[PDB]
RNA sequence: GUCCGACUUUAUGUCGCGCACUGGUUUUCAACCGGAUCUUUCCUUCUGGCUAACCUGUACUCCUUGUGGGUGCAGGCGAACC
């Protein structure tokens, strides 16, 4: 209930069940799930989207419980992980939307407040993903590399 | 008060506590086995799905999103999984 | 952000004991908590407790037998010499007759008298009496 | 065809269990097409208080998945043939100790090679047909650990009387005593 | 380092009083005297077959190592043919029963027989007064990368 | 407690709360004492022989003495199915 | 066992502090400190000493059949130390 960018104190979340093994009723096997996953990834779908689709359109509760491994790591296994994690990417996209708003009109000083907050979030994730050897440390971020990468 | 068997509480007690305050984090969502009106392609549907799912064999809406559990499309039939 | 898990554990223990609750729920349930509790029980200051698994750190349910009056942590794990422990005695133990300042040494989590008769000193954790 | 399914042949008991497995291989049309890739890993017996015994076959954990896939019929037939005997399909483990500060870094040990990993998995597959639903532990006043285990009420009838054998086999496995309990 | 044909400055670089014989029917390029410092240190390979001079090298140079041995972290590599090592440690102020992470930076001498990056972890040793900043001298670099030995992801 | 010679010098070994396992004050005029008369097989009073429950007034203050009395009554085999170990 | 206070110029059976000074510790006792160890249980291990030593094994024997007891010399325990 930390919630940096507000005073939020909500614990609304999702709690995994006890069984790390697959449920008894399920019929499909791991390899077929993996092939479905990779075909979905080749569609150009972000891993979280594919996880949601697996949960909804099928009895794919956990990628790890069924196929022994999580979505991003599998997508790394077949050499198909995108350059930027979906998290940072979506944040950059929202930042670009904010930037286009503020360039369109000026008196949105409260939108400047949101801008500084969001870009702080980007700075946090940038430090993290530089430490953990995901992005090369050379990577920085001001306004325009976002415009090129996202668009 | 002053004694509980919080290691062995009444089952209805956990049932009336929502998520994360149970002894073990026990999700209440489940699955359903669903028959679509159009084709007999039996499918499995999540309780609280989000996507407006249509049958993979034939495109026909089966379940529609809400804040909580997604409404069925009023056309299909269901049984407990 | 739960920082010192054993601190919160004993804080809940003390709160309920003052309130009189014959049992307590501890959320983090780490090794240090567990070992502190076997020391707790072996000295006779508590009854039989239980551990729950969650695949995430578990949970603790400690049965209060009233003999406890307080637990208590020293969250800065001050570095203590073999001679200095006695001073901690006179500053935390209600009297020299009984009372046990619990300290973690290379041997492990132990009562201070255990350490003295082992003639080994490590770092301080907390106190019971 | 005994010599190919044990890998090393002392202790005739293991070879007679292999003979029973071969007798299982006799009934081909459905109890075959899978039972060809089955092997033994220095089977050991386990004593049980009261007179009964519990057989402990061991698996190089290679395709133990195929075992647990076709397990139950093999289990029941082995019980029927080896009378008064309860076979347990353990995953044979080459478990590793922890790196000591004195000891030199020796290719850091993956957690799969931990006492916790082997003990948890061996409990998980002790009663295979039903998953353990929960884990508990108590620490007695005398200073003894007792681990309590909660198994699903559903699918319990497939054992229903071998809990004592499970206690015996695992207590002699490690000395960490076990008492089961079933929810309603 | 001395960067690509050490014989660069206004004077020649020759390990003193070692004679390169023109009278030997050998065409053996040069005689490079070398030696192991000791204390369980291994003289690196690139020192024996090198061509540089580094009079202040512990192995190929003139200086003799003796006294203190320390461990530290490379902090600055800009300076030519030398290095600066930061040393961060804890200080027990007695008034508060607490330790104190302060740093002391010390310059040392690097032979061309070593490759150094910022932030490397290096064992350093004591030596003769080399410069008003340099009184220590490097021995060898253990953590050559820290975490960067693997950088690509091509499975 | 004891002398070096081996004598109980301490005056007033205290009573301990039958409910919360705690000492009883002498000046806190809220401690309660409950006398439960034993009843013979045939339905008569048994004066002289009867059990006692010393309950500290602390539970009379917090307000949960009722559950405590139910607990002790059921556990001691005098009362039937009033108190529960699991609520 | 040594023996000490009641018993006074001197001493003992007897009553006593049920050992005032010293052991076996299987007297069951309790510990608590390690040490060896069986753990799927590393406590870094080789390259050589030196072999400390006895699975050694050579004559088998000083000898009551009897392992009560050892000089001995290629495999071979090193951890007793280099
Ligand atoms: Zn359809």
């Amino acid at each position: 209930m930390g919630r940096m960018h507000s005073k939020g104190k909500g614990m609304s979340s999702s709690a995994i069940p006890y069984s790390r093994n697959a449920p008894a009723w399920f019929k499909g096997s791991s390899d077929g799930v993996v092939e479905q996953i990779i075909k979905y990834a080749r569609k150009g779908l972000t891993p979280s989207q594919i996880g949601v689709l697996l949960r909804d359109a099928h009895g794919v509760t956990q990628a790890k419980v069924i196929t022994g491994n999580k979505i991003l790591r599998i997508l790394k296994s077949n050499g198909l992980a995108p350059e930027i994690p979906e998290d940072l990417y979506f944040l950059i996209k929202k930042a670009v939307s904010v930037r286009k708003h503020l360039e369109r009109n000026r008196k949105d000083k409260d939108a400047k407040f949101r801008l500084i907050l969001i870009e702080s979030r980007i700075h946090r994730l940038a430090r993290y993903y530089r430490t953990v050897s995901v992005l090369p440390p050379n990577w920085k971020y001001e306004s325009a590399t976002a415009s090129a990468l996202v668009n | 008060v002053l004694v509980q068997d919080l290691l062995h509480p009444t089952a209805a007690s956990e049932a009336r506590k929502h998520k994360l305050k149970t002894l073990v984090q026990s999700p209440r969502s489940h699955f359903l086995d669903v028959k679509c009106p159009g084709c007999l392609n039996i499918t499995t549907v999540f309780s609280h799905a989000q996507t407006a799912v249509t049958c993979e064999s034939c495109s026909t809406v089966l379940c529609t999103p809400t804040g909580g559990k997604a409404k069925l499309s009023e056309g299909t039939s269901f049984r407990r999984k | 952000t739960r920082t010192s898990v054993l601190a919160d554990a004993l804080n809940a223990i003390n709160n309920a004991e003052k309130t009189g609750k014959r049992q307590v729920l501890i959320r983090p349930s780490s090794k240090v908590i567990i070992k502190f509790l076997q020391v707790m029980q072996k000295h006779g200051y508590i009854g039989e407790f239980e551990y729950i698994d969650d695949h995430r750190s578990g949970k603790i349910v400690v049965q209060l037998n009233g003999r406890l009056n307080k637990c208590g942590v020293i969250s800065p794990r001050f570095n203590v010499k073999i001679a200095d422990v006695e001073k901690w005695t006179a500053n935390l133990l209600p009297a020299r007759q009984f009372g046990y300042v619990i300290l973690t040494t290379s041997a492990g989590i132990m009562d201070h008298e255990e350490a003295h008769r082992k003639h080994v000193s490590g770092k301080i954790l907390g106190f019971v009496y | 065809p005994q010599a190919k399914i044990l890998s090393q042949a002392p202790t005739e008991l293991e070879l007679q269990v292999a003979q029973a497995f071969i007798d299982l291989e006799n009934n081909s049309p459905e109890l075959k097409a899978d039972l060809r890739a089955l092997q033994f890993k220095s089977i050991r017996e386990i004593e049980v208080a009261g007179g009964k015994k519990a057989l402990a076959v061991f698996v190089p954990v290679p395709s133990l998945a195929a075992y647990h896939k076709v397990q139950i019929k093999l289990t029941r037939e082995l019980e029927k043939k080896f009378q008064d005997r309860h076979v347990i399909f353990l995953a044979e483990r080459r478990i590793l100790p922890k790196p000591s500060r004195k000891s030199r870094q020796t290719q850091k040990r993956p957690r799969s090679r931990t006492l916790t990993a082997v003990h948890d998995k061996i409990l998980e597959d002790l009663v295979f047909p039903t998953e353990i639903v929960g884990k508990r532990v108590r620490y007695l006043v005398g200073g003894n650990k007792i681990q309590k285990i909660l198994l699903n009420s559903k699918d319990v009838q497939h054992i229903d009387n071998k809990l004592e054998s499970f206690q015996a086999v695992y207590n002699k496995l490690t000395g960490k005593q076990i008492v089961f309990e079933i929810p309603s | 380092s001395t960067e690509l044909t050490v014989q660069s400055e206004r004077a020649f670089q020759k390990q003193p009083h070692i004679f390169t014989n023109p009278k030997a029917k050998a065409n053996r390029k040069t005689k490079r005297w070398y030696k192991n410092v000791g204390l369980g240190f291994k003289t690196p390979k690139t020192a024996i077959e090198g061509s540089y001079i580094d009079k202040k090298c512990p192995f190929t140079g003139l200086v003799s190592i003796r006294g203190k041995i320390l461990t530290g972290t490379v902090v600055s590599t800009r300076m030519h043919r030398t290095i600066v090592i930061r040393r961060d440690y804890l200080h027990y102020v007695p008034k508060y029963n607490r330790y104190e992470k302060r740093h002391k930076n010390v310059p040392a001498h690097v032979s061309p027989a070593f490759r150094v990056q910022v932030g490397d972890i290096v064992t350093v040793g004591q030596c003769r007064p080399i410069s008003k900043t340099v009184r220590f001298n490097v021995l060898k670099v253990a953590s050559a990368t820290g975490k960067a030995n693997k950088q690509f992801a091509k499975f | 407690m004891e002398n070096d010679k081996g004598q109980l010098v301490e005056l007033y070994v205290p009573r301990k709360c039958s409910a919360t396992n705690r000492i009883i004050k002498a000046k806190d005029h809220s401690s309660v004492q409950i006398n439960i008369a034993q009843v013979d097989e045939e339905g008569r009073a048994i004066p002289g022989e009867y059990v006692t429950y010393a309950l500290s007034g602390y539970i009379r203050a917090r307000g949960e003495a009722d559950d405590s009395l139910n607990r002790l009554a059921q556990q001691d085999g005098l009362l039937k199915n009033v108190w529960s170990y699991s609520r």
